[PDB]
């Protein structure tokens, strides 16, 4: 069934589960014609595939080429996004396959479900939550790498850098989650925040800051604060 | 005009014949039922009034042997039976037609609804979903479950419809994903009509068979299985302009013999507003939408 508020510690447990976001699969800017009607041209995408529990990230990126010459393209996007997810299980061996699959928005079911008939024990689950993966693209390496694409590509990143030599996979993906729910809510609020201190770098190898866990326990407050101003700018309570 | 005499009436009983219904009282010198059109199936379906669960019958068809219907005490329930002895058997109708003690198929002249609900029906059909080899007719009731439904417990008492899975290898060419699934037409054409059914004729029978055990049984996996079957053509682009224009045909009739009062459970609101107004085949089913439209507008 659905991944909820109740249920949240499975995301943890030791059988294999990916989250697939599709949410910046299909990206476009809309611009006027000459004529003064509106077109789109499509940017380059990626898929979000992320294993919770390991910080495992396979970002697929989606080159505007795939588009070429198709139709509905909201619609196709969705099934891109199965047939990619699909040919990233048949790739992985036997014992490295997730066991679930969770869709972060309901509308990949069907099409992920589809696609993996020939695996009938890997359950295909939406959520409840509402997950701030969207956001993957105000990550500056995730956003470079995608952008810079000339062909489709498979990048591999944990998200996680090197968290989990330190802290439980429970809370590096709420530490994940609150950085991207910021990135969000406020992106250049957030981006400051975070590079304000420039003797705090991001190794080359790593996505975020080098931040000791005091620094971390600061720069999480900062975040937080920064997500209820920006509720209270916002709806007027 | 063939007959199918009954024994006698212990029980207090609905008794329907096709389309047909009479109350008959607990020991009313009831037997039977004459004048039946030859070169159709019939059924012959009972609901005891002491008990509504007890809603079951007979498919058959007058052609194939002399059926009559006897009370079984032990089982408490109206059996059909063959009998072999043809003499035997017309000196029994002989005699209760001389007494009137039979009721006559009430068939309208002008009245082509029985023909038009059972066109494609076929007992030879019938008797592969409905597995009782010694026997020429088919038992059906309210509860017998479907073999798709038992995939998802008794297999010699279920209804072997053809399965249709939209979600299936059998419905999904590898590498045509999202082509299939949104045109199901390959898993209309190629599977079931040239593959499974080999005609569009035993296609519309199953579904017009499927269709009246809902009907006339409430029998809840026969209305899936009409559902489903209606959804596969509706769901593909490409389907022979004789088929839907017999499609149209099939529904209308179906869709007018409904009773008012079972819209409620018998439709499926998802089916039929896909069916009617979203899917490929919106606009080629002209009758059924105008008479859904003026009968069932709430469901739609």
């Amino acid at each position: 069934g659905a991944m909820n508020s109740s249920n949240y510690a499975e995301l943890f447990n030791n059988d294999i589960k990916l989250f697939v976001d599709d949410t910046n699969v299909y990206r476009v800017t809309v611009h006027k014609t000459f004529e003064g009607n509106v077109a789109t041209k499509a940017i380059n995408g990626c898929i979000f595939t992320l294993n919770p529990k390991t910080g495992h990230l396979f970002l697929k990126i989606i080159h505007t080429s795939v588009w070429a010459g198709q139709k509905r393209l909201s619609q196709l996007a969705k099934w891109k996004t199965a047939e990619e997810v699909s040919a990233l299980v048949r790739s992985l061996p036997k014992e490295e396959q997730p066991k679930q699959i969770i869709v972060t928005r309901k509308a990949m079911l069907d099409p992920l479900e589809v696609h993996m008939l020939d695996f009938p024990n890997i359950a295909i689950r939406p959520t409840e939550l509402r997950l701030p993966f969207s956001a993957a693209m105000s990550i500056d390496k995730l956003s470079d790498v995608v952008m810079k694409a000339t062909e489709p590509q498979m990048v591999l990143f944990n998200i996680y850098d090197d968290w989990l030599d330190r802290i439980s996979s429970y809370t590096a993906f709420s530490r994940l989650t609150l950085l991207l729910r910021a990135l969000k809510t406020n992106e250049e609020s957030a981006k400051m925040i975070l590079l304000s201190d420039p003797t705090i770098t991001i190794k080359s190898y790593h996505l975020w800051p080098s931040f000791t866990d005091e620094q971390w326990i600061t720069i999480e407050s900062q975040m937080r604060d920064l997500i209820l101003t920006e509720y209270g700018r916002k709806y007027n309570v | 005009m063939n007959t199918v005499p009954f024994t006698s009436a212990p029980i207090e009983v609905t008794i329907g014949i096709d389309q047909y219904s009479f109350n008959v009282k607990e020991n009313q010198p009831f037997h039977g039922i004459k004048d039946i059109p030859i070169g159709h199936v019939h059924v012959i379906h009972f609901q005891h009034a002491d008990n509504s669960s007890m809603r079951y019958g007979y498919w058959f068809d007058c052609r194939m042997g002399n059926f009559y219907i006897q009370y079984d005490p032990k089982d408490g329930l109206y059996k059909m039976m063959e009998e072999r002895d043809g003499a035997k058997f017309e000196n029994i109708v002989h005699n209760f037609k001389e007494r009137q003690m039979m009721v006559s198929y009430p068939k309208i002249d002008e009245d082509d609804t029985w023909y038009n609900l059972t066109e494609f029906v076929q007992m030879d059909k019938i008797r592969k979903i409905v597995r009782k080899d010694e026997n020429q007719f088919s038992y059906v009731d309210s509860s017998m479950t479907t073999v798709q439904e038992n995939e998802l417990s008794d297999p010699a008492h279920s209804l072997n419809y053809t399965v249709i899975n939209f979600k299936s290898r059998e419905a999904i060419r590898p590498g045509h994903e999202m082509e299939d699934f949104l045109d199901k037409s390959y898993y209309l054409n190629t599977v079931m009509l040239q593959g499974i059914f080999k005609n569009s004729s035993n296609y519309f029978g199953e579904l017009q068979f499927a269709f009246l055990n809902a009907m006339f049984f409430g029998n809840y996996g026969s209305s899936l299985q009409w559902h489903a079957m209606i959804e596969l053509i509706c769901s593909s682009a490409t389907v022979p302009k004789h088929m839907l224009d017999k499609l149209d045909e099939i529904l209308y009739y179906q869709i007018k013999t409904l009773p008012e009062q079972y819209s409620d459970i018998l439709l499926n609101e998802r089916v039929w507003n896909i069916c009617l107004y979203s899917s490929f085949q919106k606009n080629s089913l002209h009758n059924t939408e105008k008479i859904m439209e003026n009968k069932y507008p709430e469901l739609l």
